[PDB]
């Protein structure tokens, strides 16, 4: 079964299509006093500058 | 209609969550039913999912957990112009020296 | 790591699947659970910040090996307090509940070469009076162990190869 159960649940999840984020995408969860958390962003690299919607920018320091 | 649910009150810091769509932006008002009486919270923070964490603009005293939050979707916003002349208000933009409404035009 | 905040929940999943005489099937519904935790995509969703109720149902819903009120509700419970990343830990200390229950006991072997399935017998006969426990052997071969056995059970040991014994001896001097 221990294949197998690793493959049914491959399949169930694309099934309800969970997903990740795309490696160059994320998205906010969290925001004050001027500092951004984001989910994701797997090849974020530190200092990077991030850009927001309406043409802005966040430097990725942690 | 009323969306979002009082979680936590401790002191004056109030946490209300709601659903992860309409979650209200920094500096938001927001309004509860605090007995027979209104009051509003200011959102100071988006923190985790859903939840807001908010100071409340008046005595946070008598406040349950599970109390209905309605999301006013501006700042807190004041009467302005000539029709403020003469008159005293606290910081929401109400009357203080009961000579009744203000008659304000814009906010 | 979720050695401490594992415990209460695997001592209720077990105090509960004994109550109702379905303590393998809450193991393996365990079982399936921790292995829900570590497909990639869901490790993904288990991270961000989901509100708990939203969290949990996505996580339900793929596994439908779960009885209809138990296995999801301890799923919600956990989910609520953010703790969904345990699972693999409350497998581990079910079984060991489970083990200490019915009185059993899983004993390593080391040698530096297989036994003559006679000293296996008297191995597990004399550990079985060591411990009350019914005992499994699981024999191992290393060869930096040179002659002798190390009995391995749980964290006691025997230090019965003679690596041991020269080592041993030599801090003597």
């Amino acid at each position: 079964n221990s294949t197998e159960i690793s493959e049914l649940i491959k399949q169930r999840i694309a099934q309800f299509n969970v997903v990740s984020e795309a490696h160059n995408e994320g998205t906010i969860v969290s925001v004050s006093d001027g500092v951004i958390r984001i989910h994701g962003l797997a090849d974020c690299m530190q200092g990077e500058m991030i850009s927001l919607p309406g043409n802005r920018y966040a430097i990725a320091l942690n | 209609m009323a969306t979002g649910k009082i979680v936590q009150v401790i002191g004056a810091v109030v946490d209300v969550e709601f659903p992860q769509d309409a979650v209200p932006r920094v500096y938001d008002a927001l309004e509860v039913q605090n007995g027979n009486e209104r009051l509003v919270l200011e959102v100071q923070q988006q923190l985790g999912g859903g939840i807001v964490r908010t100071i409340a603009m008046g005595s946070s005293d008598g406040l349950r957990r599970g109390l209905d939050v309605k999301d006013l979707e501006h700042p807190i916003e004041v009467p302005v112009g000539k029709a403020t002349l003469g008159r005293i208000m606290n910081v929401l933009g109400e009357p203080v020296d009961m000579k009744g409404e203000i008659g304000e035009e814009e906010r | 790591e979720f050695i401490t905040v594992a415990r209460p929940y695997a001592k209720a999943a077990f105090d509960f699947a004994v109550e109702h005489q379905s303590v393998e099937r809450w193991q393996d519904m365990l079982a399936f659970a921790a292995e829900v935790t570590k497909n990639e995509q869901m490790a993904e969703l288990l991270s961000g910040a989901l509100a708990p109720e939203t969290l949990a149902e996505s996580f339900i819903a793929v596994a439908g090996e779960q009885l209809d009120e138990n296995g999801q509700n301890l799923i919600r419970v956990m989910a609520e307090n953010g703790r969904l990343n345990a699972l693999p830990d409350v497998l581990e200390q079910f079984i060991h509940l489970r083990a200490v229950s019915e009185a059993t006991a899983e004993v390593d072997v080391i040698s530096a070469a297989a036994l003559s399935e006679q000293q296996l017998a008297k191995i597990s006969a004399a550990m079985e009076k060591r411990l009350s426990r019914k005992v499994k052997l699981n024999a191992k071969i290393d060869k930096s162990v040179m002659a002798g056995v190390i009995i391995r059970a749980g964290d006691m040991v025997i230090d019965g190869s003679v690596r041991g014994r020269l080592e041993r001896l030599a801090d003597v001097l």
